């Protein structure tokens, strides 16, 4: 929205006496320029997460986040699949996805927080071994939730 | 809209750039002048020593320039197409100073104007002004007066080094015709023929002394320091 | 590999990707061949940070990827003052609710 | 058509010129163009024996067209070892056929050089080559024609013909010249500009001919036809570029390790798999209802457009293989009869590409039929063709739920042919010894694959320059004398735009015969001077000997002053035939020569000594001219000639 | 590689191919053409940092077509150029009605491209020794 | 790596074969030297000084190329130093003792 | 979709109320709902012709019960015509002459026949050339080298 | 440079004065007059040459 | 001097600066001092202020 | 060819009008230039080698 008309992707559109192909090249455009905003679309949501990442009651199961952006008339055919557009959780995981090594991530936030009361929880990282196989990075977690 | 009698019009602004209009600041005559008259004026130093019989001109500068009209108002009732009106010429001159003399204290001066009628464009300032008020009504309302004006230019100083586009100290290219040579061709772009080995270093010439008739060269500037 | 392309010849019908686009970054195609289903990136990482090195103020790169890169690099400012963040969280907590 | 204020810009206008003016420079060109129609967008040519006014280029381009496209433009590549580092050499050699038309720059000559409005005759449009080295070529009576027709027009002064030098002969070009001549004679108001044949020695397949004695024995006419002419040599280099297309240009490949039928052959073998076709050929073999069976109908159209994509790859590799097999010429059959069985598919013989076509043509018409009829929905698959174009692809599948009945299908013949195809092809690679990657393959096609080598390539075919006649520059040489200071002015030592140097380089020796000769038959010189550039040295006619007729602005003066006065006299062509008609007849043609003296065309200190003009019976009528209804006007001109020579002499004595 | 200071740069309609991952570029007196294309298809306010920068041919919108009219276009056009595009010098400019009733105004500008460098003219290896101003 | 702005020296000066002025000057010198006796007017029309500054025109072109880098004085048609050098691959290396 | 609120098959145009950047908003369009016509498409020429035939009206109400006579007609053409100079002098008629710009035509043979003069009718025959406004600009650009 | 018949001279410009008296109804001038100053410019090696100086 | 005025579509915030100050660069200075997050879109009813320049 | 055409020892030659003395001369002295360029010739003949 911040490009003059001349160029042809402000929601006034371009006039049709210019011919199809300008019209195909503005549609070019709308695409290479999308990857610029999906990755200040995520930093913006990331602010909104904050609350979130800190919490004493309960934190989220994700460390990054992403948004669906919708005032560019388009991006119904811009998009392979639309769908996605319609809940940001599963555009995380489909943008995203495992770039996110939420067990590590998800354990130093909850370490952070716990030293804050001058707590200690390394112990978990080897006892709870006699006890459980892989299963312990869940239950671990949710255990410092709860002393929280 | 040949056939058209054109009025002479003045118009205020408020910046350099003459792009963001005065609000209530376009003055139209009623009567166009008869004539008008420019002025020019270029300076040279001409100091000479004693014993010689001419001097060595050296140019020194352009001097701004002057343009001067006279005006005529008069609501009698005798020129087709203009009503008398009940306060005669008051509102017309009253409008006229508001435009062209009067103090503006948003830009803490007064305004610049643009003079336009059919071939003429001028930018400038107001210098002088002379009013002499001529007939009047038995309650002293007057009807006729007679102005005589005269404007200076301005020119704003980005725009003064884009029209005098001074070019030794910049990059050239040519192409090289039959009949061309290598010192010839230095002589006429740097003022000195010496250069011309500088040259042919620049473009990977070894035989300089034929040159081939489509070759394009180029010729850089000399360092300053 | 997410988003249409539209061929200039075309009345607005889409046909393939902008794929083409980033294949310069990695050296080994191998690694991308079906990149959107990988759990693992150290070998893509570890290629795309040689590519990195290798035009670094070389001046060879065509503008479409000299302005994304340029970019990325821009917002290196911004992940220096977002990251700050839990410093303040943790002084405002201490001084202005528990006033210490 | 604009529907909506505002600001637009575009690239194709049309002006409206308007205002007509006397003047003395106006050509017709005679020749051939690419097209010529009276509305930019029709079909039909409509223009071409029908002479038009062109301001400029920009009018030329609208109604005549541009250049033809060359079609003898060579590239070749060459690759070699050094150290073991390879290396590549560029080489794009200068076309040795070239297209015979050339109006269009001669016009960029003409204007480039200060030429005003002239007139366009076309003879014809441009037709095609043969081959690459075979040439269309110039039917001499199609100049004839157009110089019978120009005869009728009154507003031009120079005849020009822009293609006469392309001509099969001299004898033909000398005849079309001397027909020139006659014509100015007869209508006693032009003045042709004449070039010789060639610069080189030329062979008219008996004889070895030096141009300048050629064009004198050529020109066979009299004083009284010469004097309406003059000649100029030799021939000029310019600045301007051939027209070409990219696409059109074969690049010829070389290598020290032959990796050509390689590279085909791997891309083959791609090709003859499930990825490239199995998978294809196996998918492929009320308002509801109209918009499902459009999707279903777009499914099988788009599949085979893919199918006949495929095919014009194969066509794209099997070629380079073709090409770079040299040798062994028994494989290049086998590569070639396998390519053109394979083929046969898709063309006419059996068009899979026609039915892909025919489809999309009925599905619009089908979504669009509910616009207003239930029938239109009936008709464009019972009474039009989407039932008998998808029979094409399957006789009668509807036999049975899976597809059956199949007494002809025009899918999966496919398989075989690929197999016999790449088996040829693969016959190449112990043959092929010196061919690399590119052989075979057009410039546009390289683009993606390199683009160092294409960029290139493009730079050198830009370095090759057009040369032509000289008589096109003369012609706008002439408007620039006519306007600067007048029809009495010599057009000699005036400089030419867009001339890098004359052809060849004539000496003192040589040009001395040029100037004065036993025959009279002057030709004025085209000459480079150090520090100038290239100037036109010499001003005279073919009749360069001769007391009166010598000089070109002498006999271009008189031509003009006498279609004027002719004019202003015709006013009086039914006028009584007595002393108050002649009187008034005096005084007008007075009154033209006065001012014309004033100009500085006549010589002499006061109009005693310049012109005189004398009316009457007694004097130039008799008795019997008042009877038959004659008038005899005579009149005499003293004229300004110009200075050739300067002469020297100094002396001295002592203080 | 003599006319290099004119540059090198992006297509006005930037345009994307496929055959080959880039953005098609301009050079040279093409450049030059497509920057006068969009120099006069802006307004004066529409750019973000850069105010000043456009064309008000608009104000003549829906105005008879006179000899004031016409000295104030060419007016319009000239300072457009001398503050914008340092690389050529108007020639000459020609405004003419070629429609009775269709409200057209049709204006043909011509123009020469410069043989030395101008000192506004900001090309990379160029601007940093001779771009005084 | 990158390009740098190309610009000329503006003090012409050298005082050897490539300043045709220093060149001039020494031919004048030499002339009064061994033939003033008979040969006196040195004026701009005359044959013989007209021929001086050809030659000392000739002399500088001749210096300019015997400057020109040794890569290119005796390269190879094909590229390589086959017959000029002998390379660090062929020999610096020693048979192994 | 203002393109079909300028031109459609009907004629019946709308004029748009428009927000442009920096100058806030205006009216752009000024054409009649018989757009596509030759003579009345615009706004301007419909409304200077209605206040012309006004101004001539009220004038020519002075000759009402004079004779029907040349002495009369001679006297209605005058004071016509010097309405009309004033209105092309003011930039509202075109031509550059006003034997471009108007006509007036009044007499016996020419606009009434011997039947008028019984009845009591006066013929008398206007024509006018008037301005009509640009609302398109079209751009070239052409070079040469130096 | 300023030549007509006998007259040569050579040199700069230093006043003008234009005065514009005729119009056509639109504001197009038809007539005007103006008034004119020239300086003379010698060369410097042109006035040692000029001034041929000669018990030197 | 102190300033006030309200928004009108079409309306950008370093234009209106530009025209106030006499230069864009203070946008951010007027956006924080009328509490604006979102000021890339500004809201076509509000009513902002502009403070003036300090002086030492 | 570094001389003008006056001298008669360039390429166009000299004109007819002059008399046959005239081009005798010419000749004359293009015998005497080759003194001198027969051994600047030398010199860049030396460079190839």
């Amino acid at each position: 929205h911040e490009f003059p008309e001349t160029y042809g992707i402000s929601d006034i559109g371009l006039p049709p006496k210019l011919g199809v192909k300008r019209a195909v090249l503005a549609r070019q455009l709308k695409g290479y320029l999308l990857f610029f905003d999906q990755i200040l679309a995520s930093y913006f949501e990331h602010l909104s997460k904050i609350k979130s990442l800190l919490s004493l009651d309960q934190g989220p199961s994700f460390t990054y986040f992403t948004q669906a952006i919708k005032d560019i008339k388009d991006v119904e055919e811009l998009f392979k699949d639309p769908t996605l557009l319609e809940n940001d959780e599963e555009l995380t995981k489909s943008l995203i996805g495992k770039l996110d090594d939420t067990i590590e991530r998800r354990n130093q936030l909850m370490d952070h927080l716990i030293a804050r009361f001058a707590e200690n929880f390394s112990s978990y990282a080897f006892l709870m071994k006699f006890l459980y196989g892989e299963s312990t990075d869940e239950i671990v977690l949710q255990d410092k939730q709860s002393f929280l | 809209s040949e056939g058209k009698l054109e009025k002479l019009r003045i118009v205020a602004y408020k910046d350099s750039k003459f792009s963001d209009e005065v609000e209530n600041g376009e003055f139209i005559t009623l009567l166009n002048p008869e004539k008008y008259k420019f002025q020019y004026r270029v300076e040279q130093n001409e100091d000479q020593a004693s014993g010689t019989s001419s001097a060595p001109i050296r140019f020194n500068k352009i001097l701004p320039q002057t343009l001067e009209f006279d005006f005529l108002f008069d609501r009698t009732g005798v020129i087709a197409g203009y009503e008398v009106t009940e306060d005669g010429i008051i509102n017309d001159i009253d409008h006229f100073k508001k435009v062209v003399y009067d103090y503006n204290g948003e830009k803490h001066k007064p305004n610049y104007l643009m003079i336009t009628w059919g071939s003429l464009l001028f930018k400038g300032y107001l210098k002088e002004m002379d009013i002499e008020y001529k007939l009047f009504r038995p309650d002293g309302t007057p009807i006729r007066a007679m102005a005589t004006t005269k404007i200076g230019e301005f020119v704003e100083e980005e725009l003064r080094t884009a029209q005098e586009n001074n070019q030794p100290d910049m990059s050239h290219y040519r192409t090289v015709k039959e009949g061309d040579t290598l010192p010839l061709m230095t002589y006429r772009i740097y003022g000195d023929s010496k250069y011309y080995l500088e040259v042919a270093k620049a473009n990977g010439l070894t035989n300089f002394r034929r040159l081939k008739t489509g070759t394009e060269l180029i010729f850089p500037p000399l360092q300053k320091q | 590999r997410k988003i249409h392309f539209f061929p200039s010849d075309l009345a607005n019908e889409p046909l393939g990707d902008w794929r083409n686009f980033f294949s310069t970054i990695v050296s080994d195609k191998t690694l991308i061949s079906d990149i959107e289903n990988l759990d693992d990136f150290e070998k893509l990482r570890g290629n795309i940070e040689e590519f990195l090195a290798a035009y670094d103020q070389s001046g060879k790169l065509t503008p479409h990827l000299t302005l994304f890169v340029s970019f990325l690099k821009l917002l290196e400012t911004s992940k220096k003052r977002f990251n700050q963040l839990t410093k303040r969280h943790l002084d405002f907590y201490y001084q202005e609710i528990l006033h210490l | 058509t604009y529907k909506t204020p505002g600001v637009y810009i575009e690239e194709i206008t049309k002006f409206p010129p308007s205002v007509a003016q006397v003047e003395t420079a106006i050509p017709a060109f005679i020749g051939y163009t690419q097209f010529a129609r009276t509305k930019p967008s029709v079909d039909s040519d409509d223009l071409i024996l029908k002479p038009k006014r062109i301001s400029s280029l920009l009018d030329f381009t609208t109604y005549y067209g541009g250049a033809q496209n060359e079609q003898g433009i060579t590239v070749k590549l060459t690759d070699t070892l050094i150290e073991g580092a390879e290396n590549r050499t560029i080489n794009v050699p200068e076309p040795t056929f070239k297209s015979p038309y050339l109006m269009f720059y001669s016009l960029q000559m003409y204007f480039a050089n200060g030429g005003g409005p002239c007139y366009i005759v076309s003879t014809g449009v441009y037709d095609d080559w043969s081959d690459s080295e075979t040439p269309p070529t110039i039917n001499f009576s199609d100049l004839e024609s157009g110089l019978a027709v120009i005869r009728k027009e009154d507003e031009p002064t120079l005849l020009l013909f822009p293609d006469a030098t392309n001509l099969p002969t001299d004898d033909e070009f000398y005849s079309l010249y001397n027909s020139a001549l006659m014509q100015c004679n007869d209508l006693q108001d032009r003045f042709t500009i004449l070039d010789t044949y060639s610069d080189q020695t030329y062979n008219d397949g008996v004889e070895d001919l030096d141009p300048i004695p050629a064009l004198r024995n050529g020109i066979n006419l009299t004083k009284d036809y010469l004097k309406y002419g003059a000649a100029y040599y030799p021939f000029v280099q310019t600045i301007l570029n051939y027209q070409y297309s990219a696409d059109e240009i074969v690049i010829q490949h070389l290598s020290y390790n032959p990796n050509a039928i390689a590279t085909a052959l791997d891309n083959l073998n791609a090709v003859n798999g499930p990825t490239f076709i199995d998978a294809i050929l196996d998918d492929l073999r009320n308002s509801v209802k109209v918009a499902n069976f459009a999707s279903l109908v777009e499914s099988v159209l788009s599949t085979l457009n893919e199918l006949i994509d495929a095919k014009e790859e194969i066509n794209k590799d099997v070629n380079s293989a073709i090409a770079s097999s040299e040798e062994d010429n028994a494989i290049k059959t086998a590569i070639s009869d396998a390519l053109d069985v394979f083929n046969e598919d898709f063309e006419g013989a059996d068009k899979i590409e026609s039915v892909a076509k025919n489809l999309s043509d009925l599905l619009i018409k089908i979504k669009q039929a509910d616009t207003n009829t239930k029938v239109e929905n009936v008709l464009s698959i019972n009474a039009l063709n989407f039932s008998a174009e998808f029979e094409k692809l399957l006789t009668y599948d509807v036999n049975t739920g899976l597809t059956a009945s199949v007494t002809l299908d025009l899918f999966a013949n496919i398989g075989t042919r690929l197999d016999d195809i790449i088996a040829a092809v693969s016959a190449a690679e112990p043959i092929d010894v010196n061919n690399g990657k590119l052989n075979g393959r057009l410039l546009s096609d390289i683009e993606p694959l390199d683009n160092a080598t294409y960029n290139t390539i493009l730079l050198e075919i830009n370095s090759h320059k057009v040369t032509l006649p000289p008589s096109s520059s003369m012609a706008g040489a002439y408007a620039r004398v006519d306007n600067d200071r007048g029809v009495w002015k010599s057009p000699a030592n005036i400089g030419l735009n867009y001339v890098s140097k004359p052809s060849v380089t004539v000496s003192h020796e040589e040009q001395e015969s040029m100037n004065v000769h036993g025959t009279g038959k002057s030709v004025n010189a085209i000459r480079s001077f150090v520090g100038k550039g290239t100037l036109v040295w010499g001003a005279r006619t073919l009749a360069g000997n001769d007391n009166e007729w010598r000089y070109i602005s002498v006999r271009r003066f008189f031509n003009m002053a006498e279609e004027s006065i002719k004019k202003a006299t015709e006013q009086f062509v039914f006028e009584p035939n007595d002393g108050n008609t002649w009187v008034r007849v005096r005084a007008m043609i007075e009154n033209f020569l006065i001012l014309q003296w004033r100009a500085g065309a006549l010589a002499g200190a006061k109009p005693e000594h310049a012109f005189y003009v004398k009316v009457g019976l007694g004097q130039t009528m008799t008795a019997q001219d008042i009877l038959e209804g004659n008038m005899n006007v005579e009149i005499g001109l003293a004229v300004v000639r110009p200075a050739e020579f300067i002469i020297l002499k100094f002396s001295h004595k002592m203080q | 590689k003599s006319k290099d200071f004119l540059g090198t740069g992006w297509g006005f309609p930037p345009e994307f191919e496929t055959s080959i991952g880039q953005v098609k570029t301009t050079s040279g007196v093409e450049d030059i053409q497509k920057s006068l294309e969009i120099l006069f298809s802006t307004k004066i306010g529409e750019r973000i940092m850069q105010p000043t920068y456009g064309c008000n041919l608009d104000e003549l919108l829906f105005s008879p077509i006179n000899r004031t009219l016409k000295t104030y276009v060419i007016e319009l056009i000239k300072n457009a150029i001398l503050y914008h595009e340092p690389r050529i010098d108007p020639e000459k400019i020609d405004i003419t009605q070629g429609n009775e009733i269709e409200g057209e105004l049709l204006i043909h500008l011509q123009y020469i491209v410069r043989a030395t460098n101008s000192r506004k003219n900001m090309v990379y290896p160029f601007y940093l020794e001779e771009g005084t101003n | 790596t990158l390009n740098k702005h190309i610009s000329i020296p503006k003090d012409m000066s050298s005082k050897d074969d490539l300043d045709f002025h220093f060149l001039r000057e020494e031919g004048i010198r030499y002339i009064k030297e061994l033939g003033s006796n008979f040969w006196t007017d040195y004026n701009t029309h005359d044959p013989g000084i007209t021929m001086l500054e050809v030659l000392c025109y000739a002399i500088s072109d001749l210096g300019n190329r015997i400057n020109i880098p040794i890569e290119d004085l005796i390269a190879n048609e094909e590229g390589g130093v086959k017959g000029q050098f002998y390379k660090v691959q062929e020999i610096l290396p020693s048979a192994p003792t």
